[PDB]
């Protein structure tokens, strides 16, 4: 990986335009170990740029929050709201919530990881002889 | 083995002559000088492998492809015995006239290397074939005036046996292969630094497993073991060398040496069929074709040839 | 030949043991050369 | 693939007419590795032009949003709305939602991928001898 | 007829020895890896080097989804069949099997 | 297929009379590879003319919409409406919805494909010897 | 080329079963019928069917 | 060819005798004990004296 | 040696029957004493 | 000795058939008395 | 011990038929410039009816 994919997700993924400190130094350094020179040339840029956006959107908004500071550390899904009289119902997430395990990492929750997950299958065939 | 041995056992012991007027000693001295024992073995094998072969006689001061009898010359003059295959001869006529000696036989042999052309007459030549073709006029290929090879008929029987030897000896490497299923293996094998962290540890953990070491795995990891089956694959291996030995017409007490899987060699009639096959070569393939020999070499007992002299 | 009225033991429509069999002549002019030359069984 | 299928989905798939920058340079470059010279000539143009529209419609509208900016990064399905008093009920999507897995890519969610999925089966028979 | 019964069953039973045990490997989404040229050679080049040396001294590593069953064929009684057909050839030629098929 | 079945579905299937550009050039070219000379003569015309109408009705109306532009890219089925107070309940369709898979193409959703599906079974017996 | 030295690759949906027939006791049946021919011809099997 | 068939199968069948019966032990959370050096030697020193 | 174009019967990359085999020389100077003295097979 | 490049048939790190074996000398001075006196095999 | 066709009169009579085909076909002709030179070295005199 001769070129770390930095600061292009603001142009590629247009919603993220909050901060450039809690993205490049904070998440791009965590993610880019998953990519390798063994992949295709057309995939070393978008897959890192998508898996890093998964870690952004797993938290609130790039530095964990947008301008309102309403973030829950458990990403508890919302079932139903109502604004005539204020009423919400939430989801249940303790070891795993809905077809999601408890011992792995779930890449299939947001779009940003599902676009990684179909690039991870094509470029990393799963076998070994050791 | 199918080429050499049924032609090698026909000239092991051979040709005790009859008359002794101190003449059985120097009628063998002309054989031992020319090397007629070895040169008939080396001729029959080339006729066995290729379509045919031929040894050519040389009597001193004999010109060309004449109507050529080396029977009238009453001297002590015999020098040449060179033996050549069908590679180095040429059967370049047939002469289908149904009255001639050596009918359907080539009448002329273009044979030399380098200097000259040297038309040679067939009565100067011992003619040896592997297997006699049934319709010699309709025959084609390289062997036109020659016979057919003996790898022709036993080609299918040979390749059945040699394929199943290389297949059954391939299964012994895969005698029991085992797999190990990791839960998320798609993601460890996604870079170079991550996957060598995995495969370096599985080397040192799957090297010494066995009786004196026990594997430690997670409760998710599977480790099944797939054992192949070697049932009845040894009576198959011995039924194919029957069909090769039957094709070569050699019993398995001579083919494949003295094999322990021979259970019809009763102690009086072991190989009496195999010596009945060799005596049908000594009196049907080596006895007629040596007719311009064997009256010329008994002629070389200082020119004088008796009548009641045989072997 | 046998033939039973129940269970059809010799019926040339239902049973095919030997009840439905015959022989057709067979001829060969060229493959006599192919079989003699390329098969140790025939030679 | 001698000709990348660019800018024809605005004519072929008439709803997409928002932007031409977040489509051709952004998604057509991601998708066209799935097609090959080994397919038919009548399929190399529409299958890329349909799978790219799947990635468009997996997000909001071509550059992730239409003119109202109401996009959720988890495509959470809507069960029931009501506008007499404002009330909604949503779906539950954590590892997989409704007959959709958690380790693969789901092509059977929109029409744009289902038209790809019946072209992917006919042109790519699944076998190998290695 | 007696000749062609024996020569057919020789070429059939010697064909099963190549398929003595064939094994399959089932990948979960294999319809999609085999959909272009550059993707499928990324797969089949790695399975060459991973299925070449399997056996006693190497162990396969697979995902927990991938299956790897093994189908072993059966060679029961297929050697008393091979010898009952050369009886019927040797009986047809009216040669005993101590001259036909050499000293068997 | 010496004659492509074009512009007859407006006469044969009387509801489709919107456009002739997003039908013949857009869908008839996609569909007619399924038919062959190996079928009967009485089936090469109606089966193409029915499977193409399935692809039309899988979208909204021939060019994806009628005169009101209310089309959803996921064909989400409607369970219950109410017009005294405006209230709807929808269906759930994520990998598969109701006896419909997630890895195949569903021909059994509309009438236009079910009339194809009983013509596809009679004319294409499913066997091979390779 | 499937067999010992090549391995098939299939999808996880595709099945590949294998149906092996049975050749049990079908060789003592073949020899009990040539008894009844040799008995019908009134020739023993040391002359009929050669030296069997 | 006849020599190398015999000498390969001697070295293969004598390799299976070492793996005459291998046994595994599956711990429930084994991913986490084997995550440092001080923790994993607490485990493997006790399994030595318990599986000897 | 045999080699088939399909099924890889003699390929020194795929098949390992005898296609991938050779011999390396082996040497020993001290363990000749250990093997003769401590093994009834060698003595 | 044999050694194959694939499948590791003679590798002294992976295969342990005879590739990982040697002999160490062994010595005994007192248990010669114990074994002769208490074992019918040794006596 | 896995030899079950060595009947007690014709054990190795084929193996001595192979060696006598070396003694009279590979060692007998090639020693023709010998074996008349070494019987020549009996003080120069060589008989005619001398053989082995």
């Amino acid at each position: 990986n001769p070129i770390p994919a930095a600061s292009d997700l603001k142009t590629r993924y247009p919603e993220f335009t909050g901060v450039s400190d809690a993205v490049v130094n904070a998440i791009i350094a965590e993610v880019n170990g998953m990519v390798d020179d063994g992949w295709e040339v057309s995939d070393q840029k978008p897959a890192v740029l998508a898996l890093a956006a998964h870690m952004l959107s797993r938290e609130g908004y790039p530095g964990r929050a947008t301008n309102p500071n309403s973030f829950d550390p458990t990403n508890r899904p919302i079932l139903s709201r109502k604004v005539g009289d204020v009423s919400t119902t939430f989801g249940r997430t303790d070891g795993g919530a809905a077809e999601g395990g408890a011992n792995s990492y779930n890449y299939s929750s947001t779009v940003y990881g599902q676009t990684f997950l179909r690039l991870l299958r094509l470029n990393a065939p799963a076998v070994g002889l050791v | 083995k199918a080429v050499t041995i049924p032609a090698l056992d026909a000239v092991r012991k051979w040709r005790d002559w009859q008359a002794d007027q101190k003449d059985i000693s120097r009628i063998e001295a002309t054989e031992k000088r020319l090397g007629l024992q070895q040169k008939l073995l080396q001729c029959k094998t080339l006729a066995r492998l290729w379509g045919g072969a031929a040894i050519v006689i040389g009597v001193k001061d004999q010109d060309m492809a004449t109507p050529f009898e080396p029977e009238t010359v009453n001297k002590d003059d015999l020098v040449y015995l060179t033996v050549m295959s069908r590679r180095e001869l040429s059967p370049e006529e047939l002469e289908q006239d149904p009255l001639d000696e050596f009918y359907a036989r080539p009448k002329r042999y273009q044979v030399s290397n380098g200097r000259n052309l040297s038309f040679v007459h067939p009565s100067r030549i011992v003619h040896q074939v592997g297997e006699t073709h049934p319709d010699p006029m309709l025959a084609t290929g390289v062997n036109v005036g020659w016979g057919d090879s003996t790898l022709q008929a036993l080609y299918d029987a040979m390749m059945n046996s040699d394929n199943t030897q290389a297949n059954i000896a391939s299964l012994v490497f895969e005698a029991n292969v085992d797999v190990i299923g990791l839960p998320d293996f798609m993601e460890n094998m996604s870079s170079e630094v991550y996957r060598q962290k995995l495969l370096d540890r599985f080397t040192l953990a799957a090297a010494g497993k066995g009786i004196n070491k026990t594997l430690m795995l997670d409760a998710e990891e599977v480790f099944t073991a797939h054992s192949r089956s070697f049932a009845n694959l040894d009576k198959i291996m011995e039924q194919f060398i029957l069909f090769v030995a039957g094709a070569a017409d050699i019993p398995l007490t001579r083919f494949l040496g003295q094999s322990p899987a021979g259970m019809s060699s009763t102690g009086q009639h072991d190989m009496k069929n195999y010596h009945d096959r060799i005596q049908s070569i000594q009196t049907l393939d080596l006895q007629p074709s040596m007719y311009r020999l064997d009256e010329a070499i008994i002629r070389s007992s200082l020119g004088a040839r008796p009548e009641e002299l045989f072997y | 030949s046998l033939r039973s009225m129940i269970s059809g033991l010799g019926d040339p429509l239902r049973d095919k043991n030997a009840s439905t069999f015959h022989w057709d002549r067979q001829l060969d002019d060229r493959q006599l050369l192919y079989a003699y030359r390329n098969s140790w069984v025939a030679r």
